[PDB]
RNA sequence: AAGUAACUUAAGGAUAAGAAAUCAACAGAGAUAUUAUGAGUAUUGGUGAGAGAAAAUAAUAAAGGUCUAAUAAGUAUUAU
RNA sequence: AAGUAAUUAAUAUUAGUAAAACAAUAAGUUAUAAAUAAAUAGAAUAAUAUAUAUAUAUAAAAAAAUAUAUAUUU
RNA sequence: AUAAUAAUAAUAUGGUAAUAGAACAUUUAAUGAUAAUAUAUAUUAGUUAUUAAUUAAUAUAUGUAUUAAUUAAAUAGAGAA
């Protein structure tokens, strides 16, 4: 997980790390959450407006 | 004795997101002194008796359904599961029966 | 030994300083002018012939005695025979029960 | 965003307080729930007042005395000790007579044991413990149940200080380097009670010195 | 035959990564218990804790002058009848424009509310668990525990900056710069930060002082539920986190 | 209501209290002070209105005991 | 320009905790037994009041009232 | 087994004193994006079963909302003296 984080550039949260039991699951998570935001910066999650569409 | 154990002794199944505890399963933790958390409560000035069941982890609906299956003599209507605190209220003083049902597993 | 002595409670230490155990103080009431005059007893003043009140008033004396009992330093204090106070196990053992207890 | 701007109380916890004197459609309008024009409207008639009929509390005769000498006693029913054993809570060793030190320490009776404990018999049927008990006193039925179980009760005298010492001997040691001695019963009634074999009083059961001294005095 | 078929045993340990400070680098995992760091998020308990804390915080300095407090004479301004005007007493009445306030509050308005200790502990745990879930709970340590990956050369295991007090060349100092660099790296310049130390990290607080409006450095003992929840990312020492767990554990 | 307001007098940075003829109860504690608890409890009252401790347990608190008196009489007490 | 504050007591509802709670050094408060003016009395000796507990009474009963017992204590 | 809205049936839906329920305006505290293409305020004209808010036009300020929203506090609402 540390290696994955280092290569990625991004931080996978502690709870997520605890949950995900396989490399495949980790990959799937990454594809879901970080990737789309990385692709499109307007699509990214903002803190002050968490319920944005 | 130690609050956080070492990394070696902790197994994988002990961690969160393992063994599928969220999906359609539950637990009912005993009190500090070591008894089943099932209590009579005399509401509305002693007029309304109700049996409360506390300290439920996981799916409360499933637990309620299981208890109904165990105790068919209590009606279906009288099983109010309050979701905010996760406790399941029954109309009568049905404490002893509930305890009997739970004891075997919890 | 010196360190252990120092570690003793304050009142007891003060008492030992100002009435030291080298002097064998009297069991009975004495002249106030005497060197061996017991501070716990009421000593008589030789000129006036009036009993002076004890140098250590009764509460303070009792406290001192209890401190001595705690640290096992009783015999170095001057005698409390003729002061009417007994203490703890000795008091318990030596006392007669009240007339009311024995003969209701 | 932080959770701090989206926290509510649990449903059924809070309420709106009834706010008076704040418009007609509010409900609590001009008169503000007071009614109309009386004394209560502008003031408050004595809460316990009754117009003129003797104020009930005065109509009834005065009854009783407050026995200042009384020492109310807590009740550890036999049923409870059993619950502790079956729950493997009564943690004793062969012997270790169950005194009040152990009692409150174990948690059978807890809170404030001011004057003592009486052992009552509310689960005397299912009581089967051969352990030895010791309290201020016990019910006759409770005693009989204990005897049947193969146990051994002793009613023990404790003045309030003596009881306190018994409960928490370490405190006294910490403060003073010495736990206080247990007092004799000075009172006549107390002496009489513990001199009874039927009560299983300690003065007869242990064959105490005080009782012997009293007998000697009587003789002489 | 089978009485409670869906009964099961819950999970009991969540792994939190133990990091080196200046650069948040994974050194080890540490399994903290589920009750501290992964409780179900009960909002009502959290609310109770917050409101209580807020009430405790209150200064309560509202001191408007009542008709007694207000400083007019007690004299009747116009006689009861034979004036051709409404009835008046002294000039202090709430009804008049210069008079004192009706039902006026006084000095030291005590707004202190109470909470059960257990409830407060539960709330404290709950807030921490919520923070962990969010991905806003950075546990920094490695001194006591057995590591997997070794600590970096320029980082350190405690939550502090080195040679902060030293300032020889220019008025600018190194610990501040390091802090700024750290902020730049993890993209939390304007975000609220909460550094839960164990012992007094003087250099850290000095480094922070530039960003005092957003960064709050607190001790292990004086940290609050409010402080935890307000924070956009908490930075807790492993030892401090252990202590908190011990404090707010349900007793057995 | 209330020894409160008010009026008088006098003293200091504070003053007052303070080292037990105190409490208690057959065990014992150890100056005074303030607070909590005891406790609206015992007690008390045209036994109405109402008024109401102490012990003990804790907090606070300082070095907290210490000779100054040739040991205390018109005083103890008593009657009123 | 006007039902408010402090110290209490009671009832509701919710939440935590639960035959314990509060508080945690202790100490205390409340509930855990019903009583009875009060005392040393106190809840199945074979099960539902026809048992037992206390109060009047009493040799013990009956009789009023209230209370208590029908895997797991309320 | 819940909720939101919508259906069909029935029953009810005057109201002083009074009881209960649920909302809104205002001000402060906690959390808090946004931006003079905005906001705040006012008039008018609209819209929303409408104490309210919102659209537009316009005037004035202000390079800006303790802003929406959730709580918690209110010196929280005046044709009546």
């Amino acid at each position: 997980t540390k290696f994955l984080q280092s290569k990625s550039g991004y931080l996978i949260p502690d709870y997520e790390l605890t949950t995900l039991s396989t490399p495949l699951q980790f990959k799937r998570y990454i594809k879901e959450k970080i990737l789309p935001s990385a692709n499109d910066p307007k699509l990214a999650y903002k803190e002050a407006e968490p319920n944005a569409i | 004795a130690p609050i956080f154990p070492k990394l070696e002794d902790v197994k994988m199944h002990e961690l969160i997101g393992n063994n599928n505890f969220g999906k359609k399963t539950y637990y009912v933790e005993r009190s500090r002194t070591g008894n089943l958390p099932v209590y009579s409560a005399y509401k509305n000035g002693g007029n309304k008796i109700i049996t409360e069941i506390r300290k439920i982890e996981g799916d409360v609906i499933q637990l309620r359904n299981d208890l109904q299956e165990q105790l068919p003599f209590i009606p279906k209507k009288s099983w109010s599961v309050v979701m905010q605190s996760k406790k399941i209220i029954i109309k009568g003083n049905a404490v002893e029966a509930v305890k009997r049902v739970l004891t075997k597993k919890f | 030994y010196k360190q252990y002595f120092d570690s003793l409670p304050l009142k007891l230490k003060s008492f030992f300083q100002r009435y030291p155990p080298s002097i064998k103080y009297s069991p009975v009431s004495t002249s106030t002018k005497a060197i061996n005059a017991n501070p716990f007893l009421p000593n008589k003043h030789p000129v006036t012939q009036r009993f002076h009140d004890p140098k250590y008033s009764l509460r303070r004396m009792s406290d001192v005695y209890k401190l001595a009992l705690r640290y096992g330093v009783e015999e170095f204090l001057p005698p409390i025979e003729n002061t009417k106070k007994l203490f703890f196990e000795e008091k318990y053992n030596k006392k007669t029960l009240m007339k009311g207890v024995l003969l209701p | 965003v932080s959770i701090l701007g989206q926290l509510k109380p649990s449903d059924g916890s809070t309420k709106s307080f009834k706010r008076l004197g704040r418009g007609p459609s509010s409900g609590l309008g001009k008169t503000s729930g007071r009614g109309q024009k009386g004394q209560k409207a502008r003031g408050k008639v004595k809460s316990w007042f009754e117009g003129g009929q003797t104020p009930i509390y005065k109509l009834f005769p005065k009854i009783g005395f407050t026995n200042v000498g009384a020492k109310p006693l807590k009740e550890l029913n036999l049923k409870r000790i059993q619950w502790f054993h079956d729950k493997n809570r009564l943690h004793l060793q062969p012997g270790e007579v169950l005194d009040m030190n152990k009692m409150r320490k174990l948690g059978l009776v807890t809170g404030p044991i001011k004057y003592g404990v009486k052992i009552l018999a509310s689960g005397k049927f299912h009581y089967n413990l051969p352990i030895a008990l010791e309290a201020s006193r016990a019910s006759a039925k409770a005693i009989a149940a204990i005897e049947k179980a193969g146990g051994k009760f002793t009613a023990r005298y404790y003045t309030p200080l003596g009881l306190r010492a018994h409960l928490n001997p370490q405190w006294f040691l910490e403060k003073r380097g010495r736990v206080p001695l247990q007092a004799r019963p000075t009172k006549r009634r107390d002496i009489d009670f513990y001199s009874k074999e039927e009560k299983r009083g300690y003065l007869v059961m242990e064959k105490d010195k005080l009782l012997q001294d009293i007998k000697e005095a009587q003789n002489k | 035959l089978n009485p409670l078929p869906n009964a099961a045993i819950p999970p009991k340990y969540a792994l939190v990564t133990v990091r080196s400070f200046p650069s948040l680098e994974p050194l080890t995992f540490v399994p903290v218990p589920t009750s501290t760091v992964a409780a179900p998020l009960r909002r009502d308990i959290l609310w109770r804790a917050v409101v209580y804390e807020n009430d405790n915080r209150r200064v309560g300095a509202s001191n408007p002058p009542g008709r007694s407090e207000n400083g007019f004479s007690r004299r009747k301004l116009m006689p009861q009848k034979g004036s051709g005007r409404a009835r008046v007493g002294d000039a202090n009445s709430p009804t008049r424009h210069n008079g004192g306030r009706a039902l006026a509050r006084t000095a030291p308005n005590d707004y202190t509310t109470e909470l059960p200790s257990k409830v407060y502990s539960m709330a404290f745990n709950n807030a921490l668990s919520h923070q962990y879930k969010s991905g806003k709970l950075f546990v920094i340590g490695g001194e006591k525990v057995d590591l997997i990956s070794p600590t970096p050369e320029l980082d350190l295991n405690r939550l502090d900056l080195v040679n902060t007090n030293t300032v020889e060349g220019k008025e600018i100092f190194e610990g501040e710069v390091i802090f700024r660099k750290f902020l730049e790296e993890f993209q939390l310049k304007g975000k609220r930060l909460l550094f839960i130390t164990d012992k007094t990290r003087e250099g850290l607080i000095k480094s922070s002082d530039p960003y005092k409006q957003k960064v709050d450095v607190i001790q292990k003992e004086l940290v609050e539920v409010n402080d935890i929840l307000r924070a956009q990312a908490v930075f807790i020492e492993l030892e401090a986190l252990e202590y908190l767990a011990m404090a707010h554990q349900k007793e057995i």
